[PDB]
């Protein structure tokens, strides 16, 4: 089947970019195929992004030492594009959907391109089903609901990464797709995450898109809007997972500032002006494009919808950088996991106190929006009278049970890795502790004490976890129903433990 | 008055016109794509031999260095009139809502404008009436002045908007726009029409009441820098015609980020920390329209949201530069149930001066924001002290700060159909003179949360005597 | 004993406010080095 | 081929070649140079009609314009295998060792490898006992993965890569690799040699199972930038084949300030702190090369220096995300007389699992971090206010961090040159035993001046009761 495509030379190859000469009626994002010759059996894809008069600057999707001066390039007349849909659940494919873990080709049969304009503006709707993380304090305090980026912001170790992968485990029959985006990260920790999900049987239903460290830039610059591309699919079309037909994806960005830094490279290379700490000016331009695609559709248009959860490492807890701000500008919530509560035996590392969600709680299920409430301000009163905790010993009573409650509420909160909690679970540990249950109990014990009672509940009565769960969507969650058979659970417990 | 593009890079596209057809510096470039519709670009240097650099206003993924490009003449055409009412348009004036296009018949009009003359601004500031207690008594509006908001979410800073539309539109006529610069989809779409929407006055829904553009973060940096001066024209309409406007210009700062980036694709020379180095006129030319003349005043209250918090930076400081009053919104106030989060502290207002209020407005607006000048900062004392046990006299400034801060709540009538309460609107004399008899002390024999939610004093005392 | 307590307590934090106005002062510079670096660098 | 140079900018020659002789991206060309010996540049970019710019990798300051290059065609080619053993190479795999050239039987591998794929990853990994208390009990040494040390100027890198050399060199159960990228000559090198040659194991000395290559400070850019990659060429041999390697990498900071220099040179457009706009990348393909795979695994350890004090400097903020475990060198805790200088609230490993290391050592290791972060959080009320101000169970806490940070401290072998105090090798167990007694309160009464230079918790009760 003949065709005739547009040909270039490549009259300047360097560090992953090209100039390709004579490429007339090239579009503005094409893939050039750069076609095999002697001594390569493969094609080596770029995308032609400046179209200078008499010039196509692209960047190379691979390897670029293989590229010499004076080979031919066909302009393919595709934008970049990645293959889209159920072929690609539980497949490690590079940002060009091709798979890296070698378990056969990607069953596909539709391609979607990257860099799509936004769902739309009037197609949306309010976020209200919410995203079970599985963390008492995400899940309690800064809520995530289906359709809402929330950008996950901390130090270069603090548990971004672990977050992520716990809310991704926790999505077992939630009817969410996850996607996990690894730009810029180590082939061993994208190894480790991925065996990581295999083990609790959370790949399923997530696709690993991995540009890693050694993989060329422009692969890692195309590696959030690939993925991006595959959630939109997936809200738009749905998957059928489980024998349901899902149209919710969760994806999350194992660290934009790597994308940002790929960006950089790419635009550096290009010998585009730089702009503030030699990023280009348009990188908020470059982060709004993927994150403001993570919407919640109305019925009209399809009822799905697809969240996303950026993770951004700071230097020296400096969020006042310029793609931490940027970022955080964008999303619609922070979560930021400090170093300094991470040491301290706070494990999810939640500073509470500058953690925002700015959808509240509209992305928490009715239950845990009445409970969650005397927490938030339990806490935030707790967190102000440290400054007396630190200092004053002279304190009445009042404030030394508060101080106490506040402790309480937060060893409540010290949840350990691996072991997300269902919605009622967190429902049932939650209405102990704030209904005075859990006073007398000492605080080093709660945690246990919290791990204990589940069991309780795991083993004694699971109908009382089934009628949580059942209706959890009330308006007044503390139904005489479920109030009894709960205070009835907890106090059983209290007797037979302690 | 047809060219080809020469070069694609990004969001800025250059474009080779004939030598005696070239066109001028803020024209439409509308380049037309394959299926249907068109690429509407808007030039910003001249230079070279007919060769046009411009803003692209949209993505620029599907077009070859070959395209016919048609200059239009004049700049972006936006439509304005009665027709662009209670519709969602764009930054090129296209409506984004369901319903249908805009007819043919309606006026489009430039979207770039000479602000008014020296000789037609107002020789002596007035007061804004909004009808707020706390707005028109601790930080008062100015009419055709601009008022920034600092809040996040959650502190009703949606309902504060949708309430100062409806009280524009029933005391006055009140045409209401609102340009969402820069904004989350999801926070300024759908979650502000849906709310608009089904807040309702006069059996007339908000959102009938008031003109909607928006450029989000997700469209070029052409579209958020435009975006404000639509908004703008379809304004400036209303203001022709002598009706008073109310124009939210939410996230004025986005609209700066929007020219930074403009600016460093277009190869201008970084000025500051890479802003550009047109910042102050580009804000002149935004911030010099909304002014009051004869005719009409064009009120505007903006949001501006600084990184981090840094009002040391280049845009908020240039934001500051043509504010008139500040608002500001807290947590704590929110969380109290007070529905309005207004901060009795850290809301200015240069207005605020026994000449233009009055003697009695500042000599009261002094009175309170004193006995809060401290915070009420014998909280402070109270927590180590316990009042040691009462305070001398202090105990009673307490009491008037505690019924103050409760009065400053107000029920608002856009919430009128969600708490079942009705909506009350209070004339800044009744304000004025509400908090001075509370401050002498005839507040002093009814109990706290008799303030929580009512109009005037004299609300308070029905409420009393009832 | 207060007296004394206070008066080196004094000492201590007018010692920190010169360790802290040498970081902030070199802090200064840096921030300057940096803006001038990257203009000449965005100007080039 | 048969080339001739165009301009000689610093280290950077650009070289025109015939149009359809155009050397490729990572070649080999050649300066006869005269003398019987030639400068052996690397292609690093293609500029046009037979145009290239490559890095000379060599003293290039008296050669000029019109020299002829000859282009070899293949990128740089070291010696791998056994032969390699034993000798000292510099970054073209040139022996400079007295014994005699590598002979050509012996197989030639190019310097520039893709790294190990996604399938080839291999994620087991085990503790390494290394000796050392902070460095076994806050952020273990890791068997099979990547492990380094961010340290400053003035704190001691060398002395704890050295240390860490001496104790687990004798007992390798396989081979080591040591590249000595951008470090002194008199002690990076030279006396290395002399602690490897002397120690032996079982009539083997452990330099009888090193492969040494060089390119240290002394050398221009391009040697710097591309011995690392030499190293590990010679070290992928011994992986693929089975052999358990040792890597030692020094400096890895040097291997991308060279990258720096380069890119300057060839014309670059600079990021950030005059840094390339390639680190992130070059970064990259150096380390994903360094890994264990499922036919062998690297043990590797590296050094990493911080400019100034600035950890975030582009350099080490790059290398951070790389490793497994993160060992972190502060001046102030240096300035101290701690010479290990470990800050261990900044020292992290991905093996401080309960699963993987144990669950007393978690759990010690957990409450060590616990007290000295409740010490951060109340450094500045001890400098203000005082000590007295606290409560008694912080007092007790504060006492106990500064015990700690006292214990922490240990005396090495290899530092008897300039410290009398003897070596002292403690096994993990001993410490998660010690730090687990000090922390229950045995030790309390004992002065924080007895916890300084000391092993296990049973030298500090000797040294007391000594002190009686
Ligand atoms: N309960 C916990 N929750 C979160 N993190 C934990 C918990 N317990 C231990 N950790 C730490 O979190 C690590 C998981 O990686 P993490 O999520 O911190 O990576 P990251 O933030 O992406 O950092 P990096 O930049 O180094 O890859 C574990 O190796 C361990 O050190
Ligand atoms: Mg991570």
């Amino acid at each position: 089947q003949p065709r005739q495509v547009n040909v270039g030379t490549v009259i300047a190859v360097g560090d992953g970019v090209a100039r390709l000469s004579g490429l007339d009626q090239v579009v503005a994002s094409e893939i050039v195929e750069f076609p095999p010759k002697a001594g390569r059996n493969e094609s080596i894809y770029g995308i032609a992004l400046n179209l200078e008069q008499d010039s196509v600057a692209a960047i190379i999707l691979g390897d670029d030492e293989t590229i010499e001066e004076g080979d031919m390039v066909t302009s393919t007349g595709r934008v970049i594009s990645v293959p889209v849909g159920q072929g690609l659940l539980g497949r490690v494919v590079n940002p060009l959907g091709q798979p890296i873990d070698g378990k056969g080709p990607i069953v596909y049969e539709k391609t979607r391109p990257i860099e799509r304009i936004a769902p739309g503006v009037i197609t949306r709707k309010s976020v209200d089903t919410p995203v079970q993380t599985g963390i008492i304090a995400i899940d309690a305090l800064i809520p995530i609901g289906r359709g809402q980026r929330e950008l996950i912001i901390g130090d270069r170790q603090t548990g971004k990464t672990a977050v992520a992968i716990d809310t991704i485990l926790n999505q077992k029959g939630q009817g969410m797709v996850c996607i996990y985006v690894a730009i810029g990260q180590r082939r061993a920790q994208v190894a480790q995450v991925v065996g990581t999900l295999e083990r609790f049987g959370a790949m399923e239903y997530t696709i690993v898109v991995s540009a890693t460290a050694s993989e060329s830039a422009a692969l890692q610059y195309i590696a959030p809007y690939a993925g991006c591309a595959m959630g939109e699919e997936i809200m738009e079309n749905g998957v059928m997972l489980n024998g349901q037909l899902v149209k919710d994806a969760l994806i999350v960005y194992d660290d934009l500032s790597k994308h940002a830094v790929a960006y950089r490279q790419v635009s550096l290379l290009l010998r585009r002006p730089p702009g503030r700490e030699a990023y280009p000016g348009d990188v908020f331009y470059l982060h709004s494009r993927l994150l403001e695609r993570a919407a919640r559709l109305n019925e009209e248009y399809g009822g799905g919808s697809l969240t996303a959860l950026p993770v951004i490492e700071t230097q020296a807890n400096d969020v006042s950088a310029y793609i931490p701000t940027n970022v955080i500008s964008i999303t619609d919530g922070q979560i930021y996991l400090e170093s300094d509560l991470f040491n301290a035996g706070q494990r999810p590392a939640l500073n509470v106190g500058i953690s925002v969600s700015r959808v509240g709680g509209a992305a928490q299920t009715r239950a845990m929006r009445a409970v969650a409430g005397k927490l938030k301000g339990e806490l935030a009163q707790f967190r102000d009278l440290a400054a007396f905790a630190q200092f004053a010993s002279d304190l009445d009573a009042t404030t030394k049970a508060q101080i106490e409650r506040g402790q309480r509420l937060q060893e409540l909160l010290k949840q350990p890795q691996y072991q997300p909690l269902p919605v009622e679970d967190q429902v049932a540990v939650l209405y102990a502790a704030t209904n005075n249950y859990l006073d007398d109990v000492p605080v080093p014990l709660i945690t246990k004490w919290r791990d204990d009672f589940l069991a309780f509940l795991r083993t004694a009565h699971p109908e009382v976890r089934k009628l949580i769960y059942d209706n959890r969507l009330d308006r007044k969650f503390p139904t005489p129903e479920v109030k009894e058979a709960l205070e009835a659970a907890i106090k059983e417990f209290k007797a037979t433990s302690n | 008055a047809k060219g080809v593009i020469q070069e694609i890079i990004g969001v800025v596209i250059r474009a080779k016109f004939p030598e005696d057809e070239v066109p001028e510096i803020y024209n439409a470039i509308e380049i037309p794509l394959g299926n249907g519709d068109r690429l509407v670009c808007e030039v910003q240097q001249q230079l070279g031999n007919g060769v046009v650099k411009a803003v692209a206003m949209g993505s620029t993924d599907g077009l070859r260095r070959g395209l016919e490009v048609i200059d239009t003449g004049r700049p972006i055409a936006v439509p304005v009139g009665p027709a662009t009412l209670g519709r969602v348009f764009n930054v090129l004036g296209d409506p984004i809502d369901g319903m249908g296009p805009i007819g043919p018949e309606v006026e489009r009009r430039p979207i770039h404008r000479d602000p008014p003359s020296f000789e037609e601004q107002n020789t002596q500031a007035q007061i804004f009436e909004t009808g707020i207690k706390v707005i028109d008594l601790i930080a008062p509006f100015t009419r055709g002045g601009k008022t920034a908001i600092f809040g996040g979410a959650g502190v009703g800073k949606t309902v504060v908007i949708q309430e100062l539309i409806a009280n524009i539109a029933k005391e006055q006529s009140g045409f209401s726009v609102f340009a969402g610069v820069g904004e989350r989809s999801r926070e300024g779409n759908d979650l502000i029409h849906e709310m608009k929407e089904a807040r309702i006055d006069e059996n007339t829904t908000v959102f009938d009441k008031t003109v909607m553009v928006f450029g989000q973060m997700n469209e070029p940096p052409g579209a958020r820098l435009r975006v404000g001066l639509t908004a703008l024209t379809m304004a400036e309409y209303f203001r022709d015609e002598g009706r008073d406007i109310l124009l939210f210009i939410d996230n004025i700062f986005r609209f700066v980020q929007a020219g930074s980036e403009v600016s460093s694709l277009l190869g201008r020379m970084p000025s500051q920390v890479g802003y550009q180095p047109t910042l102050g006129t580009e804000m002149g030319e935004l911030q010099e329209r909304i002014t009051s003349t004869k005719r009409g005043s064009i009120t505007s209250m903006q949001a501006v949201y600084v990184p981090a918090d840094d009002y040391t930076d280049p845009a908020p400081a240039t934001v500051f530069s043509h504010l008139d009053a500040t608002i500001s919104l807290e947590r704590s106030i929110a969380e109290r149930a007070i529905f309005p989060a207004v901060d009795p502290l850290a809301s200015t207002s240069r207005i605020l001066d026994p000449n233009i209020v009055g003697e009695e407005h500042y000599r009261v607006a002094q009175e309170v924001k004193r006995v809060l000048q401290r915070y009420k900062d014998l909280k402070d004392i109270i927590a180590i002290l316990g009042m040691e046990e009462l305070s001398d006299e202090d105990k009673l400034t307490v009491q008037r700060a505690r019924k103050i801060e409760l009065f400053f709540s107000q029920p608002f009538t856009v919430a009128q159909q969600f708490t079942g309460r009705p909506g009350k609107y209070v004339p800044v004399k009744k304000t004025v003179e509400s908090f001075a008899r509370l401050l002498n002390g005839e507040g002093d024999h009814i109990p706290e949360s008799f303030f929580y939610m009512q109009g005037d004093f004299d609300d308070v005392l029905a409420a009393y005597e009832a | 004993a207060r007296m004394v307590a206070m008066r080196n307590a004094t000492n201590n934090a007018k010692d920190l406010v010169r360790d802290l106005t040498l970081s902030f002062n070199k802090a200064r510079q840096a921030a300057i080095t940096k803006e001038v670096s990257e203009i000449a660098s965005g100007a080039a």
